[PDB]
RNA sequence: AGGUAGAGCUACUGGAUGGCCGAUGGGCCCCACAGGGUUACUGACGUCAGCCAAACUCCGAAUGCCGGUAAGUCCAAGAGU
RNA sequence: GGUUCCCUCAACCUGGACGGCAAUCAGGUGUUGAGUGUAAGUGCACAAGGGAGCUUGACUGCGAGACGGACAUGUCGAGCAG
RNA sequence: GUUACGGCGGUCCAUAGCGGCAGGGAAACGCCCGGUCCCAUCCCGAACCCGGAAGCUAAGCCUGCCAGCGCCGAUGAUACUACCCAUCCGGGUGGAAAAGUAGGACACCGCCGAACAC
């Protein structure tokens, strides 16, 4: 699972979920990609579950790129306690995704398997998404 | 007290004019310094008490 | 469990007291600041804690001199 | 050049066993000194009692 | 070909003097009532000016380039005294009574001090 | 390469802003700007469906011929503003050109051919810069990967260019990278 | 006069994806030491492309606030001090 | 601490007995990435940073005009005389 | 009045900087010669200071041309936003960026002084 080596500040405010993506909205490395259509926090566990779904489908050949990193932490206070007395300890790492952002990428010789492999991964993410190509 | 309070008295009229602090480990001796004395009306040598 | 935070200090009310165009007397405080974000100009002096005060009556004017922000006092003319 | 801090400096004279002589200034108080090898004497520059005993007892 | 590697001594000397002349000017400045006396010293001559910094204009000026100063039979210090007296004549003619000495970024003493002391007894007070 | 310029009708806008541009797009139009060596920009409007037809077939760097209320002008497409989501054309920068003039243009490179079966072809640089005549810009550039073996770098200096076309970008751009096809064990260690 | 919204990063402090070149290292052979390559290898610095931040900023609004000025309301706001 | 005068770092490259990544020497690039007694912030290369000579204003009587403020507190200050 | 000339200053202090090529020594600005005298080195006449004029424009400085690196930078469009419509989408009036593009740019101005001329 993707985890940053270190962060200056361990307890942070929630990332804002307004607006569309400014950068990262085009496919740069591979030939096919997955473009988001909704706001969400993509946890580092849904990325691992979504890039193993691509690996199983294409088997041997091809390359996969992950363009988003789970940097920003979210806290969770101990169970069954009243409100107050501090802020909870961090538990999971998320990535702030806005509509238009391209999440994954793939290079594979044939198209039918490539579009099927990327569909297997949209079903693991908590948002709607679509498959985009390098062409205009 | 490392830095105790000390009082500087004029040599001539012996009036106590000023009070300050000095480190008694760095400066084990009585501080000697020239300061203005209102009674004498001029700058006179002052010494710690 | 508890929190080890919870301290703070009183707000020091810094900022600019007289803005551009205001007519001031002599010795009147213009800017309260920590460093020299603004530098003294003509007829303006710097206090002990980097306060800027007027050295002569006039109207405040902000300028720049070699990339340095300065505060100047211009002598409004008698009727 | 400060006055009372530098070592006392003397015009000297250098003599070598080959007859080559100099005239330089050094810190030697005598004003002269003898050297057993100089620029002209040394084989490395020119390219050319223990060893005297080899030719003495044996020859 | 040829290509110099470092900085000449003249280049180092020039920037170092202007470095320590702008440090001087953070205090002294010229006014119409109290103009600034600026001195430029070289290995051959010495120049003075009387500058009003509000307008950036020169009030009076004297120099050793003049033929009268060249007639002096003394050494360089003798030329400074002549120049120092010629600036008190022209400044007081223009209506100037008090000045401030801008030593130009040179050490005060020798040719600079001889010029100042010659202009002090000649009428200019500073 | 000689390209017959595409004729497009342009109207000079009466009102500009963000309220007038949104209304223009609601009527199947696109705002445009015509600057260049004329040195006085013209604010135009273009048909949305006719502009998209020209870009679809003749590429992004299409040469145009605008009829600005009875005056003929030769123009070149310089830039486009495309919505990330709705995938529109929100704007278009147009540069005036004349025949016999050299312009700097980015054209696309295509990878055709099948290499050794145990290799994966990865294209690093999508486009490269050239310097061609105003009416002689190639629509696309092609490279061939046929029998290319193992790890080779196909560089931007080895692209075959037509006559009158000069490479502008440095000749050390890695355009196409052919490498050994990753195995199943090499897939599971990439991105963990 | 700011430094938020936005945006930007070879403009600083940190996070961080994929290429290219490659000192350092596991080493193997250079018979032992110095002695060059060798390797699905470990890869600093650099460089090409795409990114992120309340306690990042080369930048940077709209409003709000301070002052001047010309009017408006003016048998009233039933104002301000 | 006061004043007067002078100076420019950190990092990297190259050459040097012990000596190496790093001690002291030398040449070059280097505009602030070093440093500022002590946290952080605003500043400081014009230096507020580095070095040296003299010295006690780390004063006496005062203080126009202001900042901030429930009140009591708190803060800045040109200038006059000894 | 002219000048490939010397100083003192400016400008919302790089449109002025870095780098490259080619040129100048009339007076000045410099390197340069020397340490007897005022003065100086935490050692060193290298630097500060003084007394000079054998040599040279090789450097500093000055002049002309280059858009490679830095720097400035529109119009239009977008992000954002005050107020107002809008029953969970969104829109109207006003303001309006950052980035990018066309381009600009190898500074401009003021006061003294020199040599030549009048
Ligand atoms: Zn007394």
């Amino acid at each position: 699972m993707l985890i940053p080596r270190k962060v200056k500040h361990r307890k942070q405010h929630h990332p804002e979920q307004r607006g569309i993506a400014s950068g990262g909205t085009s496919v740069s490395f591979g030939d096919y990609g997955i473009q988001a259509l909704e706001h969400a926090y993509i946890t580092n566990r849904q990325i691992e579950s979504a890039r193993i779904a691509i690996n199983r489908h294409i088997k041997r050949g091809g390359k996969v790129w992950i363009n988003i990193f789970p940097d920003r932490p979210l806290t969770k206070k101990p169970a069954e306690t009243r409100m107050g007395s501090g802020k909870g300890s961090p538990e999971w790492w998320v990535a702030n995704v806005k509509p238009g952002r391209v999440l994954f990428e793939l290079s594979y010789p044939d198209e039918k398997t490539a579009r099927d492999a990327l569909t297997r991964a949209i079903h693991k993410l908590p948002i709607k998404a679509r498959i985009v190509t390098r062409e205009e | 007290d490392v830095r105790p309070k000390i009082t500087l008295a004029c040599e001539v009229c012996k009036h106590r004019n000023y009070i300050t602090k000095k480190n008694r480990r760095n400066d084990p001796d009585r501080l000697e310094i020239k300061k203005f004395c209102p009674n004498c009306g001029t700058h006179q040598p002052h010494k710690e008490s | 469990s508890s929190s080890r935070n919870g301290r703070d200090s009183a707000a020091q009310r810094l900022g600019v007291k007289r803005f551009g165009g205001q007519v001031v007397k002599a010795g009147e405080i213009l800017v309260r600041q920590r460093g020299t974000h603004f530098h003294p100009g003509v007829n303006v002096g710097r206090g002990g804690d980097d306060t800027l005060f007027a050295l002569a009556p006039g109207a405040v004017e902000f300028g720049a001199k070699r990339g340095r922000k300065t505060v100047n006092i211009v002598p409004v003319a008698r009727p | 050049m400060k006055t009372g801090i530098h070592p006392e400096y003397v015009d000297t004279t250098v003599q070598c066993g080959c007859g080559h002589s100099f005239t330089t200034r050094s810190t030697k108080q005598s004003g002269t000194i003898v050297v057993e090898v100089c620029s002209q004497c040394h084989p490395f520059y020119t390219g050319k009692g223990r060893v005297a005993r080899f030719e003495k007892r044996y020859g | 070909a040829h290509k110099p590697v470092g900085q000449n001594i003249s280049e180092v000397r020039r920037n170092a003097r202007l470095r320590r002349h702008a440090r001087l000017r953070k205090k002294v400045a010229g006014t119409a009532e109290v103009p600034r006396l600026v001195v430029n010293r070289s290995a051959r001559h010495i120049h003075v000016q009387l500058v009003n910094d509000l307008n950036g204009t020169t009030l009076a000026a004297a120099s050793s380039i003049e033929a009268d100063v060249r007639a002096i039979d003394g050494d360089k210090k003798a030329h400074s005294v002549r120049v120092g007296q010629l600036i008190a004549e022209r400044a007081k003619a223009a209506g100037v009574e008090t000045v401030v000495f801008d030593r130009g970024g040179y050490t005060y003493g020798g040719r600079i001090a001889a010029l100042a002391d010659a202009a002090r007894e000649a009428g200019l007070k500073f | 390469t000689a390209n017959i310029p595409n004729k497009l009708t342009a109207n000079v806008r009466t009102r500009t802003g963000k309220g007038a541009s949104r209304q223009a797009r609601r009527d199947g139009k696109v705002p445009a700007v015509l600057y260049g060596h004329g040195t006085d920009p013209q604010h135009l409007e273009l048909n949305a469906r006719d502009f998209a037809a020209v870009l679809r077939s003749h590429g992004t760097n299409a040469i145009l011929t605008l009829d600005i209320e009875g005056t003929e002008q030769l123009a070149l497409t310089k830039a486009l503003d495309v919505h990330p989501i709705r995938r529109n054309i929100q704007h278009a920068d147009l540069l005036v050109v004349q025949r016999g003039e050299k312009v700097t243009v980015e054209v696309t490179v295509l990878v055709e051919g099948d290499a050794t079966p145990g290799t994966l072809v990865t294209q690093d640089a999508n486009t490269i810069e050239i310097e061609a005549e105003a009416l002689s810009i190639p629509e696309q550039l092609t490279v061939s990967v046929e029998g290319v073996e193992a790890g080779t770098q196909i560089t931007a200096g080895q692209i075959s260019l037509p006559e009158g076309v000069n490479l502008i970008s440095d000749p050390e751009l890695l355009v196409v990278n052919v490498v050994e096809a990753p195995s199943a064990e090499a897939l599971e260690e990439e991105g963990a």
